[PDB]
């Protein structure tokens, strides 16, 4: 899935697209979400939730 | 919704146990259509595996 | 020619290829249709064997 | 629709002497259009309702 | 799902950066190969390395 | 024992009369044509030397993004028409399909057989129920439902 | 001889077998069996023999 | 009725012509039809 | 399962992406080539001028 960010203060963009992987672990019923790295964005990336 | 999803699952396994029982017969029938003198009539071939 | 050929100063400079978009040629003159040079219609008669 | 778009496909894979034009063929594909016409009917309808 | 259109300085950098854009011998616009001592000739047709 | 080309002079081993490769010669003669009959096209794309102003055609957000060569892709008896009771779909279908019924337009229920019992005889019609006649259409024309004997043993 | 009348028999009864089966399967099929789908085209497709 | 009545009549033919084929009248020999056929 | 769609990509990192370094060779039917191969042929066609 992807989400969208609005960025203010940029030179060149007003908006983001980053994109991010759900995993749904079925023996407790459980969620993560985690952000695979890009190479020159400069958000801090990873495990967005735990 | 809860009993639509039900039945869905009901019905898909349905359907698996239909397909297999498709391969079967059409099995089963070209077995039971061979004949000492046809074609494609071959030997054994030799491999021992124990796969249960 | 080229559609550009508006600013082309054709009281100095010759006309060359960076200035012509097409060439006259063999699929133009073919039996049996006229073909306009410098307004000159000249209707094809025939052709060799 | 479905189910006559199936027959069809399915007949298609008959062997080399088999692959016969037949009354049955004839039909599925009359059948077919038949179909599609009856939905196109149903849509008219709907936009009018 | 709503997402704003992509400014016209973006499309053509987009164009420009493409994988798969690719550009030629420098042809003449009628379309013949453009000479080597033409391209060498540092004018309307420069060289490309 | 001997020898032949000996009688010959260098004057005809000069003088003689005047008598690549053929896929060589295939391939240059389509490269001959790919230029004679060459005829160039407008190739409708904004370029990149053109400018900003072109490039607002296409109307793409960041959806589009990624597509191969980047721009966005470019672009019989119906039964909605009224018809009447001899005109229908299956009317339309009593010719191609292996009945063969043709309509005779100046008498609207009256088909005619292509495959007909005998050709060398008078033709032969069949007559749709129904229908409706006017100025009684004097035509005393041949309706057939079967081929056979005039008075039958099994009817 | 005998033999290749014999094989011309031997093929033509086990292209007849793969078609009778073809044909069953078709035959007995239904309006919500397994294995139903779309299958546009097949009503243009015509390669028969 | 009448298409009926030729297959009544037809199988009567066929039916008689198991006049022939009688033990007595012919001699079949006896036939390898289970085989393995060795022309192959 | 709903069909699916095809996710968006980030115009950012597509503009900071590296481009093409490279190009593309001409056809070979040169002058020499034409001249070599279709010397001594010509056209002849009778033509009016009315």
């Amino acid at each position: 899935a992807y989400f969208q960010e609005d960025v203010p203060i940029s030179m060149e963009e007003h908006y983001r697209i980053r994109h991010v992987n759900i995993y749904y672990y079925l023996e407790d019923d459980s969620m993560s979400v985690i952000e695979p790295v890009v190479e020159n964005s400069g958000i801090p990336q990873g495990k967005l939730i735990k | 919704t809860e009993q639509i999803r039900l039945n869905r699952s009901a019905k898909y396994n349905l359907e698996k146990d239909l397909r297999d029982k498709f391969t079967a017969i059409t099995i089963d029938d070209v077995c039971f259509s061979l004949n000492n003198n046809s074609p494609n009539i071959n030997f054994s071939e030799k491999v021992v595996r124990i796969e249960p | 020619l080229v559609e550009n050929a508006k600013n082309f100063p054709k009281c100095v400079l010759e006309i060359s290829d960076q200035e012509v978009l097409e060439w006259y040629t063999a699929k133009d003159f073919i039996v049996g249709k006229p073909l306009t040079i410098l307004g000159r219609t000249f209707f094809i008669y025939d052709c060799d064997p | 629709l479905k189910v006559a778009q199936t027959r069809l496909d399915e007949r298609t894979r008959r062997p080399n002497v088999e692959l016969c034009r037949d009354m049955a063929q004839l039909r599925l594909v009359n059948e077919v259009y038949e179909v599609d016409e009856t939905i196109q009917t149903l849509q008219q309808r709907l936009r009018d309702s | 799902t709503d997402l704003p259109p992509l400014s016209e300085k973006s499309k053509w950098n987009l164009l420009r950066l493409s994988p798969d854009y690719k550009r030629t011998y420098q042809t003449f616009p009628s379309g013949k190969r453009v000479s080597s001592q033409e391209r060498q000739r540092r004018d309307l047709y420069f060289e490309f390395r | 024992h001997v020898d032949l080309d000996i009688y010959q002079s260098s004057y005809m081993v000069d003088y003689k009369p005047f008598g690549v490769t053929p896929q060589e010669q295939a391939k240059l003669d389509a490269q001959l044509q790919s230029k004679e009959f060459y005829q160039p096209k407008p190739n409708p794309n904004p370029k990149l030397e053109e400018g900003y102003p072109a490039f607002r055609r296409p109307y793409m957000t960041a959806l589009d993004l990624g597509v191969p060569g980047f721009f966005p892709p470019q672009e019989r008896f119906t039964t909605t028409c009224h018809y009447a009771y001899p005109a229908s779909l299956a009317l339309y279908l009593a010719q191609q399909d292996p009945y063969w019924l043709h309509q005779r337009a100046d008498f609207p229920c009256l088909m005619e057989p292509e495959r007909q019992p005998a050709p060398e005889v008078g033709k032969g019609y069949l007559l749709l129920p129904g229908c409706l006649c006017d100025h009684h259409q004097r035509v005393k024309v041949p309706i057939l439902n079967r081929w056979g004997p005039l008075m039958p043993f099994y009817q | 001889s005998d033999r290749s009348a014999q094989h011309e028999l031997e093929k033509d009864l086990s292209d007849k077998q793969a078609a009778l089966r073809i044909d069953d399967k078709c035959q007995h099929l239904r309006n919500t069996s397994e294995g139903v789908s779309y299958f546009r085209g097949v009503e243009r497709v015509d390669a028969t023999v | 009725a009448c298409k009926t009545n030729t297959l009544l009549l037809d199988t009567k033919c066929m039916d008689t012509r198991r006049k022939l084929t009688v033990p007595a009248e012919k001699f079949v020999p006896q036939v390898d039809t289970f085989t393995r056929t060795t022309n192959r | 399962l709903n069909p699916s769609e095809k996710i968006p990509l980030d115009p950012y990192t597509q503009l900071r992406k590296e481009p093409v370094r490279k190009y593309v060779t001409p056809s070979d039917f040169d002058q020499l080539k034409q001249f070599l191969t279709f010397d001594k042929q010509v056209l002849r066609f009778y033509a009016i001028w009315d």
